[PDB]
């Protein structure tokens, strides 16, 4: 139960150390965009990030204390939300653009290359705009990302000791909550402002969930149309949502 | 023990 005995500062340190690297896309500027190639680039990248994400998850305090089957469920539920919040964060400093990778920066018109995608882009762009308005800090972002991992899936658990097991997840979520407040208190926010920013931050997660739900149906539509061949991990990740 | 994700979580 080491995760429940961390100070806020140690919690923050642990999450910062855990952060995965920023990967490059296989984008070739000498290749003219098509629906297939764009979806090819995005899925290839996402497929490479999933591996790093799995390794990041193991470093989130509390996560390794769960059973393997719990760990699988949380990740199956959250993976696209986690990709999206990382994207939105990377993009905060590039208005009107999404920084999928440092060599792959797309605007909304380039999203129109893929059927149904531009509406997802617009929401992702809107979320980064909100992050920029709020002046979201890196220490707040790594708390939010971990909250997404632990929260998405915590209530859809199929079930024993399930109850007792979930109790541990809620204790960690509470620790992350304390850590956020700690951060905000340290930055000089009054009590009132602390509760207000905490709520604003957590209310963004609702939108991130909605975007993930929409993105998931879009990905599934791409698979069905055979637009791009999807990797076996990404397929498994997608199929876990049991769409149509 | 058959899912790819399960395998990668085990390493
Ligand atoms: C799933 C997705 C391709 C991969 C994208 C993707 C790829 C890498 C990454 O780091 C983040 C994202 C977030 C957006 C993802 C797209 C949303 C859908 O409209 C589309 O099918
Ligand atoms: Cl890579
Ligand atoms: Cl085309
Ligand atoms: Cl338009
Ligand atoms: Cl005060």
């Amino acid at each position: 139960s080491l995760a429940l005995s961390l100070t806020a500062d140690q919690m923050v340190s642990a999450l910062l150390d855990a952060e995965p690297p920023i990967l490059y896309s296989e984008y070739d500027p000498t290749r003219p965009f098509s629906e297939a190639s764009m979806m090819g680039l995005l899925t290839n990248l996402a497929d490479r990030e999933l591996v790093h994400m799995i390794n990041w998850a193991k470093r989130v305090p509390g996560f390794v204390d769960l059973t393997l089957h719990d760990q699988v469920h949380l990740l199956e539920c959250a993976w696209l939300e986690i990709l999206m919040i990382g994207l939105v964060w990377r993009s905060m400093e590039h208005p009107g653009k999404l920084l999928f990778a440092p060599n792959l920066l797309l605007d909304r018109n380039q999203g129109k290359c893929v059927e149904g995608m531009v509406e997802i882009f617009d929401m992702l762009l809107a979320t980064s705009s909100r992050f920029r308005m709020m002046n979201l800090q890196g220490e707040e972002f790594v708390c939010l990302k971990s909250i997404i991992l632990l929260n998405s899936g915590v209530y859809t658990f199929l079930s024993l000791k399930s109850l007792e097991e979930k109790d541990h997840i809620h204790r960690v979520l509470d620790k992350i909550t304390d850590t956020l407040i700690h951060l905000m208190a340290k930055a000089g926010l009054t009590l009132q402002q602390q509760h207000q920013r905490l709520a604003q931050l957590l209310l963004i997660l609702s939108h991130i969930r909605h975007m993930s739900n929409k993105g998931m149906e879009h990905l599934y539509s791409m698979k069905c149309k055979n637009v791009v061949p999807l990797s076996d991990l990404l397929l498994e990740m997608l199929d876990a949502h049991r769409l149509h | 023990k058959h899912k790819i994700l399960h395998r990668l979580l085990q390493d």
